[PDB]
């Protein structure tokens, strides 16, 4: 199935309070595996999954962390420059805090070949420049980013991203999926139950719970006699349990006595077949 | 133009008065990334852990703030969030049904 | 395995 390797770079200026801070995190699918923080005393790339703390890493590259460290310190340095130049482009005072984000990686087909590369930037939370899926031209969001586009196009920067994607990106994603097989590929189903919560004479809340599922992707819906109630149900965002699984619920207010007319539907890649369940 | 954080306060496992559990405050969809997130027991700041700052497709940030707790009929739990998008700190009561 | 941009914006 379709897997992804994504790094997330955030730098934030702090006028007066000192030098910009830089944070990086790497994910495979919904699973974080590394972190970096330019404010840590002797700052290094740090494993943040168990399957990154295991001897295979040394064996594939004994310089894994030192190299990742080197690259994050580079990215951190470049972003300190980006924050100065973006002030200029936008004609901003030195006084306010601003933010540069970068999100990059690759998706793999079930073919297991490169499906798609990403390399995109935001400034103060808004779309700045993104590499197009040709992997040669950039989409500038505004007239500041157009300067960046002219510069990067003229220097052929896109090419260095291309070969990272076609080289290292796919290569390491397959390594991670292999070595992290038990965590990354082994997909825990939701354990689902319905709870019953009186509100008044007129409505009882039927809340459908999905707990302990990985990956985060799920569909959680109430139907009355086969008819979807999506427009008239309460559905929280999928939220992390804290143990690397996710939680979700969907609630519907129904007349008391009507409880067995409602069926909760749960679909998740970890289920042999879609769960259907009811009150008690 | 800042984006206002959404907040969910909930336990890792279904709450049982007496059983040590994990209290979670998930706060997501915010920008900029500077934010104050505390877990409160009877309105007093608990010792917490915070996830590594990350963000979504739309560039909005998300953090998870968590600690060990033991639910009890005597104790109130809440999450306090302050962000540039808010006129003043918002607090969200832990309810076991939430 | 990460990558840093060749040049600044």
């Amino acid at each position: 199935g379709p897997h992804s390797l994504r790094y997330f770079y955030t730098s934030v200026s702090r006028p007066g309070r000192g030098e910009p801070r830089f944070l990086a995190v790497g994910y495979v699918d919904d699973t974080q595996f590394v972190r970096f923080d330019s404010d840590a005393p002797n700052p290094k790339a740090e494993p943040r999954a168990p399957w990154m703390q295991q001897p295979w890493v040394e064996q594939e590259d004994p310089e894994y962390f030192h190299r990742s460290t080197r690259i994050f310190k580079g990215a951190a340095q470049i972003d300190r420059g980006n924050l100065q130049t973006l002030r200029g482009y936008y004609n901003q005072s030195e006084d306010g805090s601003h933010t540069i984000q970068r999100m990059f990686g690759c998706d793999l087909g079930p073919d297991g070949r490169l499906l798609r590369g990403y390399n995109q930037y935001a400034y103060d939370g808004a779309d700045y420049i993104a590499l197009n899926e040709d992997l040669t031209s950039w989409t500038a969001a505004d007239m500041a980013a157009q300067i960046t586009k002219r510069k990067w196009e003229a220097a052929g920067d896109a090419e260095h991203y291309r070969s990272y994607l076609e080289g290292l990106c796919v290569k390491w994603l397959q390594i991670y999926l292999d070595k992290g097989k038990e965590t990354l590929q082994r997909a825990d189903p939701p354990k689902a139950h319905v709870t019953h919560h009186p509100v008044s004479a007129r409505e009882v809340t039927l809340r459908c719970w999905a707990l302990g599922f990985y990956p985060a992707d799920i569909s959680l819906t109430w139907q009355r006699d086969g008819e979807d109630q999506t427009q008239d149900m309460e559905l929280v965002e999928t939220r992390p349990a804290g143990d690397g699984t996710f939680q979700k619920w969907a609630a519907v207010g129904v007349p008391p006595g009507e409880e067995q007319r409602y069926t909760c539907h749960v679909q998740h890649e970890g289920l042999p077949e879609p769960l259907t369940l009811k009150w008690e | 133009e800042p984006r206002t954080p959404k907040i969910q306060v909930y336990s890792r496992h279904p709450a049982e008065n007496g059983k040590p559990n994990y209290l979670n405050c998930y706060v997501y969809g915010f920008h900029p990334p500077q934010i104050e997130i505390d877990l409160l027991k009877n309105g007093q700041k608990m010792k917490t852990e915070q996830s590594d700052l990350s963000f979504s497709k739309d560039w909005s940030f998300y953090l998870l703030v968590h600690t060990d707790f033991t639910p009890s009929t005597v104790d109130e739990y809440s999450c306090r969030v302050n962000h540039s998008s808010l006129a003043a700190p918002h607090m969200v009561k832990w309810d076991r049904n939430n | 395995f990460p990558q840093s941009a060749p040049h600044g914006v």
